[PDB]
RNA sequence: AAGACCCACUCCCCGGCGCGGGGGCCCAAGUCCUUCUGAUCGAGGCCCAGCCCGUGGACGGUGUGAGGCCGGUAGCGGCCCCCGGCGCGCCGGGCCCGGGUCUUCCCGGAGUCGGGUUGCUUGGGAAUGCAGCCCAAAGCGGGUGGUAAACUCCAUCU
RNA sequence: AGAGGGCGUGAAACCGUUAAGAGGUAAACGGGUGGGGUCCGCGCAGUCCGCCCGGAGGAUUCAACCCGGCGGCGCGGUCCGGCCGUGCCGGCGGGGCGGAUCCCCGCUCUCGGCGGGGGACCGCCCCCCGGCCGGCGACCGGCCGCCGCCGGGCGC
RNA sequence: GAAACACGGACCAAGGAGUCUAACACGUGCGCGAGUCGGGGGCUACGAAAGCCGCCGUGGCGCAAUGAAGGUGAAGGCCGGCCGGCCGAGGUGGGAUCCCGAGGCCUUCCAGUCCGCCGAGGGCGCACCACCGGCCCGUCUCGCCCGCCG
RNA sequence: GCCGGGCGUGGAAUGCGAGUGCCUAGUGGGCCACUUUUGGUAAGCAGAACUGGCGCUGCGGGAUGAACCGAACGCCGGGU
RNA sequence: CCCAUACCCGGCCGUCGCUGGCAGUCGGCAGAGCGAGAAAGAGAGGGACGCUACGCCGCGACGAGUAGGAGGGC
């Protein structure tokens, strides 16, 4: 029974919804349970950081977000291979690894091997048995400054290149950006049918010559 | 808008009086010096007016400086500029009744059929 | 508010010490009971337990 | 002055907060209505009462 | 506030604001949006024209990220950069024009909706309109494409 | 994976033994002076400490209405068992292991996929999923790439 | 016990009784008066308030002065000085932050390219100043004066 | 159309019926304002509250529409010889308010200024309304031109 | 179709401040009368036109009465 | 000549209107007015009450009501 000018509404209540209403009075108590086991987690691994292993620098897919950078799952096996890290002594010193990743561009692959470089230097490795330090260990006086790292370890900053003002040349002044796009839009659409009409453009001569 | 109404000829000494509020318009570059009296001025519109050497007044200071309203221009923002009035008037689905209907979302399959296409029944 | 007056710190025994603190500008803010009565009678509803 | 700041110095311990503005500077209209600026632009009070 | 609602003033009045003749029954006209082609025909022609029928091509797997192109007008083009940038160009005498990276701000396409202050720019955008290209050229700037 | 040539340490894991959580019990200060009442936990007062305590003015009991009568409350308070945990040393074992380079080898899941068809299911639309019946594989193959089909390129997983 | 073993409080319907009144158009009701009770009015000799006159008293007693204290206002035509500025301005300044304004450590193929740290600049804030502007009636003291009030002496 | 030969009703007590959630629309109040909002997640007895976090605004709605779709995407004039400068964001009528002022407002009289006030007339014209233009998208007709890496 | 300029004794009487936009409940069984009027022998019948009533409304009158005649209502005193 | 809740007159309540009036309680820093038919200047060379302004005050006109709507409830 609609009234005068209104909006045609379709509420999704024809089912029996009043049996599956999830209320949220957990929410204030849920946060406390989360926080009090997040601190107890850090208490267990006290010198190791709170966020955990470091993540790689990762672009986004889906050309809406591809100008942005996230923290991916783990470093690819090529990134670890260049950096000189065994992929099984990698997770032990807090370096997240997933072999499912590939490297389609060295511009990103070079960007993470630098990241594994700095983390490998900024790390203070404790000796396994203190009375017998190995070669990989750190300097004994550096162990005293072992404070736990809070927050995401080496946080990713989506920084842009600070460029400076230029003086426009005659070429940039005389470039038809709109028409070149409409041109580029047209070629990538007709490229197929132009090949086919050019395919038998040679077939209508070879029957002519003989 | 008030810049547009104060650049009119027989003015530019008078004071701007508006009972509403003066929001900043980011699509204007130069700002003349102004003598403004409004109920409330947005934070950016203060900083852009005052940087141009202007003057912002409140209505208690307006009465002190001009009790009878002498030498002021009383203005008003666009009253029927709200989104709501585009639904008013004659109802849609009427000959020459360019009125926005209420739809839950716009798309190719929300009120593009029978009442609108001459191919589907009819149109107005 | 053409000026902000000068508040004097009092010692533990009730005397006024030599120090003087400038009155912070927050004490010169507008007095809005309508907002206070709005915000108070809508934040008091957030500590409330359910019942049914 | 750091949690809410003055009107010309934004609060340091908030993100981008600043004090609210006043809708009328000179609040007491008693000191206003007895001013020479107002009292010269007023017609005389017609207070002689007229009963039927 | 139940004390502000209407039912407080209807206590005592018999029909409770719903009439004696036409009582408040369960569903007189049907439930939901019923009777579209039927006894509610006039309401759907007078207030929802075009509600009934199909038009267009059914695109199956619509992934909204592909058709993502947030436009920016030339009116608010200089708002993408700081006021220090805008003044330091009209003060500069070498003709050094600042570059506005549109994509950095979040937009992709540039459309020309209004006037421009006459000082050159080199807008690093991804898509342009025709009129948008005219305004930037006519001011004396350049339109550079980027992907 | 093996071979050769280098580089680099050889100590981790099992079986025996010793040096907070649960329960019990305690912890401040008025029944002060008059005065009301059947009964006071009431009313008044306790100066120059405007009684006393207060890290304790939650609550309950008590012959009305109690911070100071009682149990408690507060305390990063004490005391007493009990269980777990934390390393260390001993005895008995198990345990000799890695990495890079080069060569030479090796490598995959079937009445299943897939196809037809019927029925159910799904937002899945010339069939998303599931199942029956018939058909029934391949190995530079196979699956997917949201329109049925051929051809040809890519991409992507196994 | 007007708490007497289903007992706190003990309503209405209904019933018993006592007291009052009425009673052939069923009762009840509206309006208007009348009569009768019921209690109350603590009703029964009915107003106080100024002001001046007249007659009898009693005080520590008025005015005007003297000293102390407190307050108000000041155009003091323009007192000195503070502090403050949602006032600007003047900085061989000292600063901490903001900016899409422009040498070096580090770095992947000594120069080209690159990341981090300084520096120059802009704008902001505040501070150390200098001087105007203005208030102190959203904020002050010492004076000076006029007035007032109180206290104490006199006065009698 | 009920006093009805229409139905419910012996009497008394207590109970007893437009609510809650979601969505939408409009009106209204408040804050901020080309922005706005942490609702989700974090951060340091009452308090399961409050505070805070923008290098937590991802995201929502808004700031731009139009087309079924590929897509496209919101002023112009004027001079100098397709090029170089200049003026450069509509008009008309009605419009609250404002603005100028032809004049004209008493102590024994005359001259007489500052300020204030009044006013025929004439103006800039808010919002909004009526109309004529202009611009973007779809589509149609007529055409005539320009651009370039293939 | 544009400009520009000039003409108010406001060009019948009477009365009265208008314009305009939102949101919107109830209703969508009606009934009666003068006059006009169709079917019907007719009907307190059925069906219309115009205006007013009743419904939604008491009051004085028609003894009585939804509609007739008068007249419409805050609570009161006097007059008519 | 009789009388209606009608009409006239008067009182009181309320609503509506005048988008009415009042900050002027301006006092020995004083001088008591703005009821006036006529666009504008009482212009300078010791003293009751009041005004919860969401208050107070003055004029007019008006008052039926189911369904329904709204406002106010010290």
């Amino acid at each position: 029974a609609p009234s005068r000018n209104g909006m045609i509404l379709k509420p999704h209540f024809h089912k029996d919804w009043q049996r599956r209403v999830a209320t949220w009075f957990n929410q204030p108590a849920r946060k406390i349970r989360r926080r009090k086991a997040r601190q107890a987690r850090a208490r267990r691994i006290a010198p190791r950081p709170a966020a955990g292993p470091i993540r790689p620098i990762v672009r986004c897919p889906t050309v809406r977000y591809h100008t942005k950078v996230r923290a991916g799952r783990g470093f690819s096996l090529e990134e670890l291979r260049v950096a000189g890290i065994h992929k099984k002594v990698a997770r032990t010193i807090g370096i997240s690894v997933d072999p499912r990743r590939r490297n389609k561009s060295t511009e990103s692959l070079q960007a993470n091997v630098q990241r594994l470089k700095e983390y490998r230097s900024k790390l203070v490795l404790f000796p396994r048995k203190p009375s017998a330090p190995k070669k990989g260990d750190s300097s004994a006086e550096e162990l005293k400054l072992a404070t736990q790292l809070t927050g995401p370890v080496m946080p990713i900053r989506n920084v842009f290149k600070k460029e400076k003002a230029r003086v426009i040349t005659e070429e940039e002044k005389n470039f038809k950006a709109f028409a070149s796009l409409r041109m580029a839009r047209a070629n990538a659409r007709l490229f197929g049918i132009r090949a086919k009409r050019a395919k038998e453009a040679a077939e209508q001569d070879v029957e002519k010559k003989k | 808008r008030m810049i547009r109404k104060m650049k009119l000829p027989g003015r530019e000494n008078k004071t701007a009086v508006v009972v509403g509020t003066v929001t900043d318009d980011v699509r204007v570059q130069e700002v003349p010096k102004l003598k403004v009296c409004a109920l409330r001025v947005t934070s950016r519109a203060r900083s852009r007016i005052l940087k141009a050497g202007g003057k912002i007044l409140t209505f208690d200071q307006l009465a002190l400086d001009s009790p009878k309203g002498r030498g002021t221009v009383l203005l008003s923002g666009p009253r029927k500029g709200r989104e709501v009035y585009r639904h008013f008037g004659k109802a849609p689905g009427t000959p020459h009744s360019h009125t926005k209907p209420y739809v839950r979302s716009k798309g190719r399959k929300f009120e593009r059929a029978r009442g609108r296409r001459a191919s589907r029944g009819y149109k107005n | 508010a053409c000026a902000r007056p000068l508040i004097s710190v009092y010692s533990e025994k009730g005397e006024s010490s030599g120090k003087n603190v400038t009155l912070p500008a927050v004490f010169k803010a507008p007095i809005r009971p309508d907002i206070v009565n709005f915000v108070h009678t809508n934040l008091r509803k957030n500590n409330r337990q359910p019942y049914a | 002055d750091d949690l809410y700041g003055t009107w010309r110095k934004a609060a340091s311990l908030k993100s981008n907060y600043n004090l609210p503005m006043h809708k009328m500077l000179n609040t007491d209209l008693s000191r206003i209505l007895k001013s020479p600026e107002i009292q010269r632009a007023l017609r005389a009070p017609r207070k002689k009462i007229h009963r039927r | 506030p139940s004390r502000l609602r209407k039912t407080r003033k209807l206590r005592g009045h018999v029909s409770h604001g719903h009439g004696r003749i036409g009582k408040h029954r369960k569903h007189p006209g049907g439930r939901g949006n019923a009777g579209g082609m039927h006894h509610h025909r006039i309401n759907f022609d007078k207030y929802h024209p075009g509600y009934f029928g199909k038009v267009g091509m059914r695109h199956y797997h619509l992934k909204r990220n592909q058709s993502f192109c947030p436009t920016v007008n030339l009116d608010k083009l200089w708002t993408l950069v700081s006021e220090q940038t805008r003044v330091n160009a009209a003060k500069n005498k070498t003709g050094a024009a600042p570059i506005i990276d549109v994509v950095r701000s979040g937009y992709y396409k540039v459309l020309g909706k209004g006037k421009l202050p006459k000082q050159p720019v080199i807008v690093k955008a991804k898509f342009f309109s025709r009129r948008a290209e005219e305004k930037i050229k006519g001011v004396g700037g350049a339109c550079v494409l980027v992907a």
